[PDB]
């Protein structure tokens, strides 16, 4: 008994076409594993009957991960990824829509000094009174 | 601090696996080069300076092998596995136009069959 | 994949690199994981690191 999954990704803007390139989707993580569409669709066949989760593989923008119960009937039930719960957290319908939020972040950002906020240093504020006196002299 | 440090002191080289089933058409032909190697994965060679375009890795442990590789004039056809999954990819861009599932078969021979103008049909026989 | 950054003296800290299906390989501390992490907050426990 062989069952298929399909499901549409949607990027919020940019072009379908762009972002095609260089995306696949795994459902294991090396065992089934689904290329997109022109738009975007994963349809992946050949499967059997267990719990996998569909994550889209992209170094551009990012998707989360979505669990996919199959039975052998032929129901579908999607839920949330939970590792720490084994439950049901929330119910929504098959048609496996993915909205990527944007990049991810790669890259750690490193903040300097402002001019306003480093006239708060213990040893800059003991030559302002010098420079004001020093300042007050000509004038 | 790595936005800063682009690519100071790393680099990646891409590889592909060897050649097994390359063709040489598109008579336009501006860079396109198609390479189907034999560790599941498809490529695109350029032929003035030789950098990859688009490539794709399926599989790789006994499944997902490529058996043959047919092509229109702007479409590519290939068959994967050993005949249960049939995807065809293009050349202008990278992705999937249309895939297809087959029947519980041995592959032999796959041909394209013209009606009268033009091909139609791609006609795949397998042991019986 | 999985491997252990090795270091001539070993003065540094012990960093595991971890490959994924994905491509990205990530480095954690094993300090992270380490046994010696008690259930309860202990006084001394939360008091020396």
């Amino acid at each position: 008994d062989r069952f298929k999954i399909e499901g549409r990704a949607v990027v919020p803007g940019v072009k379908p076409q762009d972002w095609i390139s260089a995306a696949r989707v795994l459902v294991d993580g090396e065992e089934h594993v689904g290329f997109l569409k022109t738009d975007g669709s994963f349809v992946v066949h050949d499967i059997p009957s267990g719990s996998y989760v569909v994550e889209v593989v992209s170094p551009a923008y990012r998707f989360d991960p979505v669990r996919v119960d199959i039975t052998s009937k032929g129901k579908m039930r999607a839920r949330y990824v939970n590792y720490i719960k084994t439950s049901e957290v929330v119910r929504l319908p098959y048609p496996l829509q993915m909205k990527s939020s944007g990049p991810p972040s790669y890259f750690i950002k490193r903040e300097s000094w402002g001019w306003t906020d480093f006239l708060m240093n213990p040893m800059v504020m003991m030559m302002v009174l010098p420079l004001l006196i020093f300042v007050l002299l000509p004038k | 601090v790595y936005e800063d440090q682009v690519g100071k002191f790393d680099w990646r080289q891409q590889y592909v696996g060897k050649v097994k089933f390359a063709s040489l058409e598109f008579s336009p032909g501006s860079k396109k080069l198609v390479v189907a190697t034999e560790k599941n994965v498809i490529a695109a060679l350029n032929s003035r300076t030789g950098e990859i375009l688009w490539r794709h890795v399926d599989k790789g442990t006994a499944e997902g092998a490529v058996d043959a590789m047919l092509l229109h004039g702007q479409d590519v056809i290939t068959v994967s596995n050993g005949g249960r999954i049939m995807r065809s990819w293009e050349t202008n861009i990278g992705g999937l136009n249309w895939e297809i599932t087959l029947d519980s078969g041995s592959f032999q021979a796959l041909g394209l069959v013209g009606l009268q103008e033009s091909v139609r049909y791609i006609a795949v026989l397998k042991k019986t | 994949a999985m491997e252990a950054t090795i270091t001539e003296r070993g003065i540094t800290s012990r960093h595991l690199l971890i490959g994924l299906p994905s491509g990205a390989i990530l480095s954690l501390p094993k300090a992270l994981l380490d046994p010696r992490r008690p259930e309860i907050p202990t006084e001394q426990s939360r008091e020396e690191n």
